[PDB]
């Protein structure tokens, strides 16, 4: 605030204290796994090449 | 204002500024302008365009 001594008025409130709320915006994405790929991933049958 | 031109130009740059109230749609005469001031060259030159 700047100030003058004229008849026009000045404000006294200094350091206004406001609160701000957040807005939510979630994001999703699926990814798929076939059961054949999962069974060949885990259970190694140790056989051959 | 029938004076010498230096006191006339001091009347121009000091006294000859009207104020008009700036929140109505009709030009009301402002009383005691302490926030704005409407200076008139077209009162000093006494013509119109």
């Amino acid at each position: 605030r700047v100030a003058s001594g004229a008849g026009l008025p000045t404000s006294r409130q200094t350091t206004i204290m406001v609160t701000k709320y957040s807005e939510k915006s979630p994001i999703t994405i699926p990814f798929e796994l076939s059961a054949a790929c999962l069974t060949y991933l885990r259970e190694t049958f140790e056989g051959t090449i | 204002a029938n004076k010498t031109l230096f006191k006339t130009i001091d009347e121009y740059l000091l006294r000859a500024k009207d104020c008009i109230r700036g929140d109505t749609d009709t030009q009301y005469v402002c009383v005691e302008g302490t926030e704005q001031l409407i200076e008139n060259p077209c009162r000093l030159t006494q013509e119109a365009l």
